């Protein structure tokens, strides 16, 4: 789950 | 316009994913939408609670934009989760209101006595109210020059002396404490010109009382010491960045550190203990920056809004330490999060001052959020 913190670099 | 609808296609498709993943990134999150599209916001310094409620009160000091109807000064009242007719009311209304001449591009309350707001008028004047003097022709009106503006900054350590930036190429600074007023009015105790183009921007040295930065379309970064006598000579001057510079920002826990944003796309972090040298840059925002704002409670991240609908939030600490290329895609190390909430450009934002990592930010579509992203986001 530290892909939370790759999905917040997304956008 | 094709490129119009193309846009608007990619902006409506790419909400959906947002909402979507909104319980992943993010612990928090309310979007209420103004009546008015608001171009100010802040947040004032109390808190409001009540035994029993499971919830504290925050205020925001909003404005409206209408270039048709009536213009008001705003009070937002905002119900944050704690710890844990005649029907209850909506975690957010409007308290106060004040009828104003013209659209607010900034509003922003005196350090010393937060019922002072000072305010940005699409027209020449610089007014200031009490929002307790208005249970509306503004209490004072200042002078000093031509142009609109947005630039706007009260001094900490100097109750009264207030700074704008102007679209005439000056900066005024009066002193609100102005000894008498004739008919509401204070001239302007000074004028700084030094400035080739449209003054972006304006910010007190957070420490030293006779200090402050400005940023203009000219590319520049000035430091000025109100004690020198020539109203021309900045302090210093520095070759900021590529396009004009809009904002400017002191970091809270340093007396050296700085913070601007350009449209170059880029907010570049300076030391004041050799402006020669520029400290490094934030790469990531795709389009003109008009805001940087430092968190009030970690020294080490800040964050950046403009015009490409995205509030960037970047942690100093991890500047440096190496990527994996497919990682270091989305961005460098140093951008944290990215919040993509808006549909429109930011027109500002602002950190939460009681509440770690609670952001409100406002946007042209009048849609108004108060966010705050997941904890697993940054912390571990």
């Amino acid at each position: 789950k530290p892909a939370i913190r790759r999905l917040a670099r997304r956008g | 316009s094709f490129d119009d609808a193309v846009e608007e296609r990619v902006i409506n498709e790419e909400y959906k994913i947002w909402k979507k993943n909104t319980p992943f990134l993010y612990d928090l999150v309310m979007t209420h939408a103004l009546e008015w599209p608001s171009l100010t916001a802040q947040w004032l310094p109390d808190v409001t609670k009540q035994d029993g409620k499971d919830y504290s009160v925050h205020r925001l000091i909003l404005g409206t934009h209408t270039s048709d109807e009536q213009n008001h000064l705003l009070i937002a009242s905002v119900q944050l989760p704690s710890e844990d007719f005649g029907s209850v009311c909506g975690k957010i209304e409007i308290e106060i209101k004040i009828n104003h001449e013209g659209e607010v591009n900034r509003a922003r309350y005196m350090p010393q006595n937060a019922c002072v707001i000072a305010t940005k008028t699409p027209s020449s004047d610089v007014l200031v109210f009490d929002y307790t003097k208005h249970p509306c022709q503004p209490d004072l009106r200042l002078r000093g020059h031509q142009k609109e503006g947005y630039g706007l900054s009260w001094n900490p350590n100097l109750n009264g002396y207030l700074l704008s930036a102007s679209d005439d190429h000056t900066i005024c600074l009066w002193d609100i404490n102005a000894t008498p007023k004739e008919h509401r009015v204070i001239d302007a105790k000074n004028i700084f010109t030094g400035h080739t183009a449209v003054v972006e921007d304006v910010a007190w040295h957070l420490l030293h009382e006779s200090l402050f930065g400005s940023v203009a379309d000219d590319q520049k970064l000035m430091i000025w010491d109100t004690r020198n006598n020539n109203t021309s000579k900045p302090s210093h001057t520095v070759d900021a960045h590529t396009a004009e510079v809009n904002c400017l920002s002191f970091n809270p826990y340093s007396e050296f550190i700085l913070a601007t944003g350009s449209a170059d796309k880029t907010v570049a972090l300076w030391d004041l203990r050799n402006l020669k040298l520029k400290l490094h840059s934030f790469e990531s925002h795709k389009d003109e920056i008009f805001q940087v704002q430092w968190s009030p409670h970690n020294e080490t991240i800040l964050a950046s809004s403009g015009t490409d609908r995205r509030l960037h939030v970047w942690d100093l600490s991890k500047i440096g330490e190496e990527q994996s290329t497919e990682d270091a895609e989305d961005g460098p190390p140093e951008l944290l999060f990215i919040h993509g909430g808006h549909t429109a450009k930011i027109s500002d934002f602002s950190w939460n001052p009681n509440e770690p990592w609670i952001i409100c930010s406002v946007s042209e579509d009048n849609i108004m959020q108060v966010w705050q992203m997941a904890e697993n986001v940054y912390n571990d």
